[PDB]
DNA sequence: GCAGACACTACGAGTACATA
DNA sequence: TTTTTTTTATGTACTCGTAGTGTCTGC
């Protein structure tokens, strides 16, 4: 049946063949449900990359409906997690048999980042004392929040950035099920301002298909409202090339006409400054100056002054890169 | 039962003469426990930082037969035999012994009611039974109402009678 | 339209104040055959299976099936204000969210509406198995409270045992082990304190005596209660109300593990 | 019946099956034989065996009588200042009839969860009851021990596990389940350990289960290279002021997946533990600070790690 | 082999009651004669020394001497759940760690078995208090209940002073002076209340209110009570059971004298 | 049948720390 | 050879004191 809901619910992968990138660690996790050799997993990862879709579908494949309630114990940021927590239901979910049907349970621990150290210290012997009984999922965003005596109990998998290369068949088969009207440079856009997450893509997707109708470049780049590849070579060139106040007013007229924004101009240019053959003098001092410019724009500051002093930083190193020769 | 006991244990000292403290210290506080005799056992005879110790020592009693410093503090740092010195020194005197330590309550009421039972009463055993010398162990993870309670029962002007040690 | 009449309030209000510690939420599945009530505790440990009958209401309609999942601390609080002797009336309408509880003060003069937003969790139905039981007593629900609240004292996981002589408890703990053995209790002038044995094959499991202790607040419900225990299904609670329905509770056993030595 | 995962599968049961720190575990070993065990805290990294030199410590000594002459606390437990009083000291006080040279073991595992008044409560009712108790504590951090309980009882001390000691215990492990294997997988199975035995567990056996065989491209599919191998090469390179490969190796931890928090942190540790001049480390050190302060308020981009890239050389070349 | 049936739960009821917030421990010796106990505080404040002899049991079974260090909190908690009027077998091994308890409390047959880790004391030793006592008064518990009770009302310490004429008790407080005057009681029908004197070189001394409290609730175990009180000896209370022994409370004096 | 006493858990309050 | 005190803004965890309150005893 139609339902309304938001394309990055409506499309979940729902079993592990629907998920795309992570193929050797799906087909060890698929070949772990086979043999019921599951053991403790420690999901980590960037968001977007398909960690609590990967552990509900093994839920799902693990677990019948007529018993899911009772061998999944689903707990997040958005629960209660403290020590008392985990003394106390978690612990009991672990130390008891089930109620329907003989089996070993589950403990996700989706967001693990979130918990304290107390409750982390705490979940040391509970999932060590009973292993044959329950196993343990933690998914986590920052491996660093998450305690060490916690990250060797648990075999980690690093769920990485999905490639375009494979993130475009999903969004393919997404535009199929939808009746969207997208070119090859609209699916190209699609997984170039993605950047390794499929939750963005189908958030762009969806707002460009009702804000337009069809998904083109121009319609990408005009709904997200970033720059694009021909609007920053344009003010490279204006930097690089003449004097101060003809590139304030050609850099100032391209703002004002295309309605950009400093953040997503700063990020485009520090992507063009490594790939510039640079001297190495001249790219420390620009990588120094736009980071403050970028860390000026994080408070109540006039992003005027901030695009003066990003042509600046450019103005000062001209003289510097001619006269090096 | 030499494999049956700790190695400290075994060789715990049990006298005076095996102790392994400084000796200023042991004198001192041996002294101070010896000038309780004259409220105590009811005996007229017995049988820098050094000189404020020696002229406290040496400072007299208040009309109440008593040394005006009623409350020994022993400090220093883990492993050098503070608790050792404490017992050695009262079962020398003639005391007994009366240990609270942190893994006691520690609330004011049972602070109170420990302090004044093994303060304010004699022996059960009648004549001859040893006094008792009550040693307060880690009295740094005491409270401060247990502190103020000590105090108070260390001012009272219900007085005070038998040596405290902390 | 779901409108339910209690002739009382007073057994809402014992149901409710058994399930308060123990249930997260109320899922109230209603039918012309009664109210239906199947919902774990939020450890994922416990069931409780209530089952009102729609006979013991003073009015009861129900023209198509409704699933009410609402809050327990609100319910909680609304039956907090309830009188023991007051008719309670709870209405829902078709495609409405309001649950309305409609009583009358202790005074018994003037009228009180309370209403409830239901709540939109999609819960998986859980399979009741309804097998046959290896073990099946029939015992006073006071006594067995009793013997959870003197088993509390001793430590937290309680051995139960069940064989043809009775029932027997155990409570392996710190201060040391207290082993409370009962059987046929029926000589007596009362009918509800009776010890009766049914069925056959010894069984011993071991609980947890926070959820027992729980499910013993359903005392004054029934005089009499029902244990069922089996090698493989869990403990079952049985309180049978007198013209209303039947309460049931389970309760999984624990994961011990023998010395290797 | 379920198969257990071979951390919990190849626990040792024995003290001579426990490979690492042969000194030690010799001496537990002797101690387990003869009996008279002082009290022992063991301190050290992660995956050591530590609980398994405490479990199998205890039950060689005790035998028969281990569920009534051993209490094992963790974390999970409450371990209160309520629990210290009434439970630690009941079961100190409690006549066990034990052989000679034999003591009840109250095990304390990960004793830095304990707040500091339950180990100041201890104290006096571990050196009280001696005669008939001891204490076997493991823990990480053992700063977090005061120095009372460090003072009443032996502190040993594990090292990380060499990679020989590894692979010897991985070697049993293999001929125990059969595993087909190449030197280069074991090699990367070491390499991705880092001192964890958990770690080289656990990593075997997802590679076993997903594979079929070690080798190590079959290895790296599903583990990982270690964070700090790079981030020490890309520290150096900005010791000698060369932008370009520390961008590189910045680059590469990016598009890997990782978080501005976990490459600051990793900067961090090595920074702190980096081979260079003292006042140029501290200038790091407070760069890496000024940077994570912006890290943790909000802005954390490619662009921020490149400009403290650039922080740092630029570190070098002004004295 | 010790086994130990006492007739009735309400004596050890009373006793382990009275002795409840007073002693830390009990250290039960066993022999042939019977059983006996003798615990002293760590203060050396109170005394407690109970007999049961083998005669006041339904049965009793010793074979060799045995010492039951068991604590005083654990077996409160077992016999808060025990019969008044129901027989409590008290058994133990020779060489063991533990003590289990027998009864079927509640008249219902209801098997209940309770077990207690046993506690390792160090064996001091207190061979026999001297009783050389001038100033021997016999007293109904109830009465001496009651006024202990009422002095707890008002003050902090009581001062007894014996006489011939009898035993009085002052008390000193802020809200008021309670003081009563004992006086020959011994016209009345009963013969429990009546107050017997065998006293001579009276003696006043002070004491502890907690600790008479603790000794003064146990009335309903003996129905009169024995007061031996002389100077520099500590004060005596002695409840004499019907059958099965008898109890004694010691309570030293305080430094500060009236 | 109703006043007094007992322990029981829920709740209010004060304090510390949070890193490698 | 040397020692007092409350600010940082939440969130969690610990510890301790206090107050309704269900239940048991007694005349
Ligand atoms: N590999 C994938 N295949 C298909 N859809 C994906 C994939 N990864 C993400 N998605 C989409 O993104 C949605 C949410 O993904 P999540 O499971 O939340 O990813 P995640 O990496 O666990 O996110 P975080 O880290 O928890 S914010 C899914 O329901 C899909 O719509
Ligand atoms: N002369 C001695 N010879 C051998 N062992 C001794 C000697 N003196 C003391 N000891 C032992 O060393 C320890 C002395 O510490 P204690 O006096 O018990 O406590 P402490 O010295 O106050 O240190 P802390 O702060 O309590 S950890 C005990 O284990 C004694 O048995
Ligand atoms: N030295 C070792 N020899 C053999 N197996 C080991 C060794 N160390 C760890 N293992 C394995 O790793 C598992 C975990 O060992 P543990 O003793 O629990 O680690 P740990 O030293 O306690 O570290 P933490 O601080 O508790 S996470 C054991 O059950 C073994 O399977
Ligand atoms: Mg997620
Ligand atoms: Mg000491
Ligand atoms: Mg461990």
């Amino acid at each position: 049946k139609i339902r309304n809901l938001p394309w990055v619910e409506k499309y979940r992968p729902q079993t592990l063949n629907d998920l795309i990138s992570h193929q050797d660690i799906l087909s060890t996790i698929q070949k772990f449900i086979n043999e019921d050799r599951l053991p403790h997993l420690l999901l980590y990862g960037p968001p977007g990359t398909g960690k609590t879709s990967t552990i509900l579908a093994c839920a799902k494949q693990l677990y019948k409906d007529k018993e899911f309630g009772s061998m999944v114990l689903e707990l997040n940021a958005s629960d209660d997690r403290g020590i008392d927590i985990i003394r106390g239901p978690i612990l009991s979910f672990a130390s008891t048999r089930t109620i329907f049907k003989k089996g070993f349970k589950l403990v996700i621990l989706d967001e693990a980042d979130a918990m304290t150290q107390d409750a982390q210290n705490a979940l040391r012997r509970v999932i060590e004392k009973f292993t044959e009984n329950t196993r343990f999922c933690l998914i986590c965003n920052y491996l660093s929040k998450i305690i060490p005596a916690l990250q060797s109990r648990c075999t980690r998998f690093r769920f990485g950035p999905l490639t375009p290369e494979l993130m475009v068949p999903r969004l393919e088969h997404v535009v199929e099920e939808e009746k969207v009207d997208i070119s090859e440079d609209g699916m190209k856009a699609l997984v170039t301002l993605s950047s390794g997450d499929m939750r963005r893509a189908l958030n762009i997707l969806q707002s460009t298909n009702m804000a337009f109708g069809k998904v083109t470049e121009e319609t990408v780049y005009t709904c997200t409202g970033h720059p694009l590849k021909s609007d920053i070579a344009n003010i490279l060139d204006w930097m690089l090339n003449q004097d101060f106040t003809t590139a304030y007013r050609n850099i100032t007229e391209l703002k004002t006409l295309k309605g950009l924004a400093l953040h997503d101009i700063l990020t485009e240019i520090h992507l063009f400054v490594h790939r510039v053959d640079f001297p190495s003098s001249v790219r420390i001092h620009l990588l120094t100056k736009m980071a403050d410019i970028e860390y000026r724009l994080s408070v109540g500051t006039n992003e005027k002054i901030q695009l003066s002093s990003l042509i600046a930083a450019f103005q000062v190193t001209r003289d510097l890169i001619v006269a090096e020769a | 039962a030499s494999s049956h006991c700790l190695w400290v244990d075994e060789f715990a000292p049990r006298h005076y003469t095996e102790l392994l403290s400084d000796d200023f210290t042991n004198r001192c506080l041996l002294k101070w426990l010896k000038l309780w005799d004259l409220v105590v056992f009811g005996h007229e005879r017995p049988s820098s930082h050094e000189q404020v110790l020696e002229e406290m020592l040496e400072a007299g009693l208040d009309p109440s037969q008593r040394p005006k410093q009623k409350v020994a503090l022993l400090c220093g740092p883990p492993g050098l035999g503070k608790t050792t010195l404490a017992h050695v020194i009262a079962r020398h005197a003639g005391y007994s012994v009366v240990e609270m330590n942190a893994s006691d309550d520690r609330s004011p009421e049972v602070f109170r009611t420990r302090i004044e039972a093994a303060t304010q009463m004699e022996s059960v055993l009648g004549a001859g039974g040893k006094p008792n010398c009550l040693v307060i162990d880690e009295i740094d993870g005491a409270p401060v109402a247990a502190i103020n309670v000590l105090l108070s029962i260390l001012n009272r002007k219900g007085l005070l009678m038998r040596p405290i040690i902390c | 339209m779901f409108e339910a009449r209690l002739v009382q309030g007073s057994i809402l209000k014992k149901v409710l104040e058994a399930l308060k510690d123990l249930i997260n939420e109320a899922c109230w599945d209603i039918s012309s055959s009664g109210v239906n009530l199947q919902s774990m505790d939020s450890s994922h440990v416990s069931l409780v299976q209530l089952t009102l009958r729609s006979e013991g209401f003073d009015t009861y309609r129900c023209d198509r099936n409704l699933a009410m999942g609402v809050n327990l601390t609100s319910m909680s609080k609304i039956l907090k204000c309830a009188g023991n002797e007051d008719i309670i009336t709870l209405r829902a309408e078709d495609n409405a969210d309001t649950l309305a509880l409609v009583f009358e003060a202790p005074n018994q003069e003037k009228v009180s509406d309370y209403e409830m937003k239901l709540m939109d969790l999609d819960v998986e139905q859980l399979g009741i198995p309804e097998q046959e039981y290896s073990c099946v007593v029939k015992m006073p629900s006071g006594e067995f409270a009793r013997i959870c609240r003197d088993l509390s004292h001793i430590g937290d996981a309680v051995v139960i045992s069940c064989a043809k002589d009775g029932v027997k408890f155990s409570a392996s703990g710190e201060l040391g082990n207290g082993n409370i053995k009962l059987s046929q209790t029926s000589n007596v002038d009362k009918e509800e304190e009776a010890v009766t044995i049914e069925m056959n094959e010894p069984v011993q499991l071991t609980f947890a005596l926070r959820y027992l202790n729980f499910f013993t607040k359903a005392t004054p419900l029934s005089s009499t209660v029902t244990l069922s225990m089996s090698a493989d299904v869990p403990l079952v609670v049985e309180y049978k109300i007198a013209d209303m329905g039947h309460l049931k509770y389970y309760l999984a056993p624990k994961i011990e593990d023998e010395e290797g030595s | 019946h379920y198969e257990l995962p071979w951390v919990e599968k190849y626990r040792p049961v024995k003290l001579n099956e426990i490979v690492g720190n042969e000194d030690t575990v010799s001496r537990l070993e002797v101690f387990a034989r003869e009996g008279n065990v002082p009290n022992i805290i063991i301190a050290g990294p992660p995956g050591t065996g530590k609980t398994t030199s405490i479990l199998c410590l205890a039950r060689a000594l005790l035998g028969p009588a281990l569920k009534d002459a051993m209490l094992e606390l963790n974390a999970s437990n409450d371990r209160g200042i309520d629990v210290v009083r009434n439970k630690i000291k009941m079961f100190a006080q409690q006549k066990v009839t034990l052989p000679k040279g034999r003591h009840k073991i109250i095990i304390l595992d990960e004793a830095d969860s304990m707040t500091d008044g339950a180990q100041q409560a201890l104290r006096r009712t571990m050196e009280i009851y001696s005669k008939t108790t001891r204490f076997a504590l493991a823990c990480n951090a053992s700063d977090k021990i005061i120095e009372p309980i460090q003072s009443r009882c032996a502190v040993l001390r594990y090292t990380k596990l060499t990679d020989a000691q590894i692979l010897t215990r991985l070697m049993n492990v293999i001929e125990k389940e059969r595993v087909p294997y190449t030197d280069d997988g074991l090699e990367a199975i070491i390499f991705t350990a880092q001192g964890d035995m958990r770690q080289a567990l656990n990593n075997l056996q997802s590679t076993f289960s997903g594979f079929g065989f070690i080798n190590s491209e079959n290895v790296f599919k599903v583990c990982d290279e270690p964070h700090p191998l790079l981030v020490k090469e890309m520290i150096q390179h900005c010791v000698n002021a060369n932008i370009d490969e520390a961008y590189k190796i910045l680059a590469h931890l990016w598009h890997l997946g990782y978080s501005p928090e976990d490459i600051i942190g990793n900067i961090f540790r090595v920074c702190k533990t980096f081979q260079m001049a003292e006042y140029l480390k501290l200038e790091f050190i407070k760069e890496i600070g000024y940077t994570h302060m912006k890290i943790a308020e909000g802005v954390n981009s490619l662009l921020q790690m490149a400009g403290l890239l650039a922080r740092l050389c630029q570190k070098t070349m002004a004295p």
